[PDB]
RNA sequence: CGGCACCUUACGAGAAAUCAAAGUCUUUGGGUUCUGGGGGGAGUAUGGUCGCAAGGCUGAAACUUAAAGGAAUUGACGGAAGGGCACCACCAGGAGUGGAGCCUGCGGCUUAAUUUGACUCAACACGGGGAAACUCACCAGGUCCAGACACAAUAAGGAUUGACAGAUUGAGAGCUCUUUCUUGAUUUUGUGGGUGGUGGUGCAUGGCCGUUCUUAGUUGGUGGAGUGAUUUGUCUGCUUAAUUGCGAUAACGAACGAGACCUUAACCUACUAAAUAGUGCUGCUAGCAUUUGCUGGUAUAGUCACUUCUUAGAGGGACUAUCGAUUUCAAGUCGAUGGAAGUUUGAGGCAAUAACAGGUCUGUGAUGCCCUUAGACGUUCUGGGCCGCACGCGCGCUACACUGACGGAGCCAGCGAGUAUAAGCCUUGGCCGAGAGGUCUGGGAAAUCUUGUGAAACUCCGUCGUGCUGGGGAUAGAGCAUUGUAAUUGUUGCUCUUCAACGAGGAAUUCCUAGUAAGCGCAAGUCAUCAGCUUGCGUUGAUUACGUCCCUGCCCUUUGUACACACCG
């Protein structure tokens, strides 16, 4: 998160604004790249087919 | 919070004395002659010839260098 | 068969609540009687009629008004119910405060001003607000323009500024007045235009902070309900610190908040190194017994080794782990074992949706509007004030004695701070002074030196012996120093003296569950001087719960509403 406040000038008095803008985390180069709770889970790899018992000689 | 009600008189600023050409009583012309100097310009070293003293009751002064004689 | 009704559903109706009739009504017609045409005025006036009367029945208009009203929804509120959580609630306790003096603040009073903001929690050692000067906004005095810029006025035959002697003034302010000197187009007058204000307006605002509430709450996507605003999700029950999970389920899966996350504390003989850390050896040396032993100093060349302890960087380590129970066998919880740690591992930082007439224009060259703006409410400088005292209240410190006072002896922490041409930092070590303080050197711009900050409680040894005692240090005097231009309304300390109440605190009420409470000291801050105050740190170190909704507060649900500017209605 970065901010930035200021106040542009009425006539009638000041208006203050903030701007709240986020980067996304897949974005980010220098320090964490997600969320402490961002949990991302690797695809199963089985589903393969195992043959009783040969023996392979390269 | 307090309107400022005055007691004593309002003072009023001095005004520079205005005369007409303070240049001419300096000198007196001569004719067939010089200049007088009858004012004793300043001789100290910081101002030189030219500009003079003030003929006052027992001093003699000039306002850009501060001293007095006699 | 007749009845009084009841329960479910809504084919159907209805604005909906709801309705077996309020259905068979724009697919408008079984028969018939009565009544209404926005709210008031008003069921009033008048007339008639009945009545003993009270009154009944029939029954207007003028004028007035943009609404009144029905059903339901969300919120708000309730001197309604039902639950839940909480040492800013209680249980059981501990420590208190409230009783005396004193520092400080609030109001009050006085005042020349005793500036002022704030008044339940969420005002009152709070504005870091411990005010000699400055701060200061106040009071009695005096200067400066530091009024830019475009004009009109004046001006070289000088628009005007600086000023020696005296007078005056607090002033050695040429501020001014007599004094006539002095520079010269910068500049003197009026206007426009401004400029500046600790001036008013925080009920015109921003920003920040506090409160709701650090409670746990908030929202959409698709689906269901409803004509709709909306509702469900987002809930009977258990559990958790917790909308956090299990579980139940017209909802399913998500997002914010919580939790996660970050900083700090505890573990590391396992790595990475450390002469600004230490140790052990080795030299060189000193003491005592002479056993070859025990204790110091020294070695920025002993040109030694190491990181256990000291420091920090890369990591690992805890995830309620294993086992008994209890429970829906689920979320979890309780007892043991191991472990450095089994209370969210400890403590904090951050911290949702909208908001409050909560607080601040007295922090800003942050501002809108009103006031002033040259005899300034700007500024500066002088002297005074915030301290002023018949009074009520709050945060606290000394204490009320013996677990104690002193007087000796023991002698152990941790967080931190620091300068050069300044305008003076920490200041050692030595030398004087009873002390406070004074003098001369050095080191440190920093794990080096200040500093091992050798702190106090505490430990031991004696004096005191329940006495307002030697427990306590208020009131008051004298002298000695430091700080600062300046200490008088005593800055602050020291020496002597003065020896006050206080002999445990009514009604009330506050904080708190483990290195915690309570004692005990030290540092940083505001600071030229001043800490009974906060912010931190460390020493010693407990009693009792580990439960509940009895008080209080808040949250949630049900309920009620004629409120929505929302009961301060
Ligand atoms: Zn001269």
């Amino acid at each position: 998160i970065d901010i930035a406040i200021r106040h542009v000038l009425m006539r009638q008095g000041v208006l203050g604004i903030k701007v709240k803008i986020m980067k996304d985390p897949a974005a980010n180069r220098f320090g964490p790249r997600a969320l402490p709770d961002a949990v991302k889970i690797a695809e199963a790899k089985d589903e393969d087919e195992v043959i009783p018992a040969p023996t392979v000689k390269s | 919070r307090k309107k400022k009600v005055y007691t004593t008189p309002k003072k009023i600023k001095h005004k520079h004395r205005k005369h007409k050409l303070a240049v001419l009583t300096y000198y007196k012309v001569d004719n067939e002659g010089n200049v007088e100097r009858l004012r004793r310009e300043c001789p100290a070293p910081t101002c030189g010839a030219g500009i003079f003293m003030a003929n006052m009751k027992d001093r003699q002064y000039c306002g850009k260098c501060h001293l007095t004689l006699k």
